[PDB]
């Protein structure tokens, strides 16, 4: 998965 | 509502306990206490609050994948038949992340988006608001899911629109939104292209910008530039 | 029970579901409906029920300690005084771990145990009845610590003696009641040097019985003998 | 921590 914040 | 009786620093110093103990459960619902009584959060205690929803609705998110993989696997052709309790089990974790992200959206329309006034506050309750709403969009199936990304989309826009005016661009808010459109565009909205887009400008212009800051601000913002790029990597 | 309404054989698809997911809450409530039915556990069952509740405990113990050395550093010399709010928040995650404890407890009381006939279910019970009342004993502070000390003793006592009678020396039931009731003489009972001695004397007889075993049975009992290496090298 | 099982 891609990076959230 | 439980902690109505218990005092508002109280429910903030616990819920930074909690976080110390890694009870994210109770950090959010010690949050949710302190923003009920109806005062606006500071800039840690708007941190307390994402921390702690983020990391409950992390959980489930990943669980939920787990089920879904598994049921998928289950409606392959060749697959025996084993009853309805994947489905039913899917579903109850669904349900529940459905409650904690209708949780969040509550506080931010009740009364949290509308009492906030400076960019910083407003544009990281905005970000909130597109991000529950895009965590609805994952498990959405039926007729309300294109009103759901609407409503993703919206908030992150007006986030957007509020951050390009009165933010820096190396500002970690205005890095943190743009990265989490980003993905929304990739993953909900089908928009591989804009989601590149999107992350290469906001990294670029962060780029111009470093010149401007101490060494603490220049730690803070390259941290969350790193992201933006490692999502490029991931896409290209 | 809110667990009443579904199938036997669906609670416990539904716990191995969990288990994937790594929600050990929603495996434990699954595994207590499964017990509730009044049948007998199967091997694989009893591991679901252990699985379940040590995952749980772990967690609440694990946040127990975080507090509880805040609290501690609380009550030192110099240290600011902040209220009651550590104490208060130490004692809802302890009365919590007492709940699960007190659950588990009662499930062997009512009618696991009673029941259990064959060395490998009644030893694995009793072992369990041990372990919980090891972890109340972990966090009593009052009248009747004594007691709960010698119930965590009496159980595995009890379990110890069926062990060294019906099971061979490398059984991973027999080694694993050895690992814990060794531990529960150094941590809870203040008896380093008994613990000692039956961790080497278990590991020892053990040895020399792996040349009876398969392949994967080796595998099985060698893996829970490092652990009562580990624990030698720690208290050594 | 010692190990347990
Ligand atoms: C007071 C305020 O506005 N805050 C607290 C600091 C923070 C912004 C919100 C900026 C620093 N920070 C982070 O960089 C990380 N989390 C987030 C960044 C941006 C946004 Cl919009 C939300 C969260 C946490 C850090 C440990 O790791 C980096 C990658 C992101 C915390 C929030
Ligand atoms: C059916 C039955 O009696 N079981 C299932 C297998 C098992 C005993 C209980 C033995 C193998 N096993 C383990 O070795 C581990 N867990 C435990 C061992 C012993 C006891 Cl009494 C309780 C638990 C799990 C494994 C992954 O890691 C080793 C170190 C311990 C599972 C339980
Ligand atoms: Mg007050
Ligand atoms: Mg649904
Ligand atoms: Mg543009
Ligand atoms: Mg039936
Ligand atoms: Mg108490
Ligand atoms: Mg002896």
């Amino acid at each position: 998965f891609p990076a959230t914040v | 509502g439980a902690m109505g009786s218990m005092e508002r620093a109280s429910l903030i110093q616990k819920a930074k306990l909690a976080e110390q103990a890694e009870r994210y459960e109770d950090m959010a619902a010690f949050m949710k206490g302190a923003v009920e009584k109806g005062e606006e959060l500071s800039c840690e205690e708007r941190n307390l609050l994402s921390v702690a929803y983020k990391n409950v609705v992390g959980g489930q998110r990943a669980a939920w994948r787990v089920l879904s993989s598994i049921e998928q696997k289950s409606n392959e052709e060749g697959s025996e038949e084993k009853g309805p309790e994947v489905r039913e089990y899917r579903e109850k974790v669904e349900t529940e992340l459905q409650g904690v992200c209708d949780t969040v959206l509550g506080l931010l329309d009740s009364h949290l988006i509308k009492e906030a006034g400076d960019a910083e506050s407003r544009v990281f309750y905005l970000k909130m608001k597109g991000d529950y709403y895009r965590y609805l969009a994952e498990v959405a199936t039926g007729d309300d899911k294109k009103r759901i990304i609407d409503s993703a989309r919206s908030a992150y826009q007006e986030a957007m629109d509020i951050s390009k005016k009165e933010m820096p661009p190396t500002n970690p808010i205005r890095l943190g939104l743009a990265l989490n459109f980003s993905v929304f565009h990739y993953e909900i909205a089908n928009s591989p292209e804009e989601a590149i887009s999107l992350a290469k400008t906001t990294f670029d212009e962060a780029m111009a910008d470093l010149h401007t800051l101490s060494e603490d601000s220049y730690k803070d913002s390259t941290l969350i530039m790193q992201l933006l790029r490692d999502n490029l990597t991931l896409w290209t």
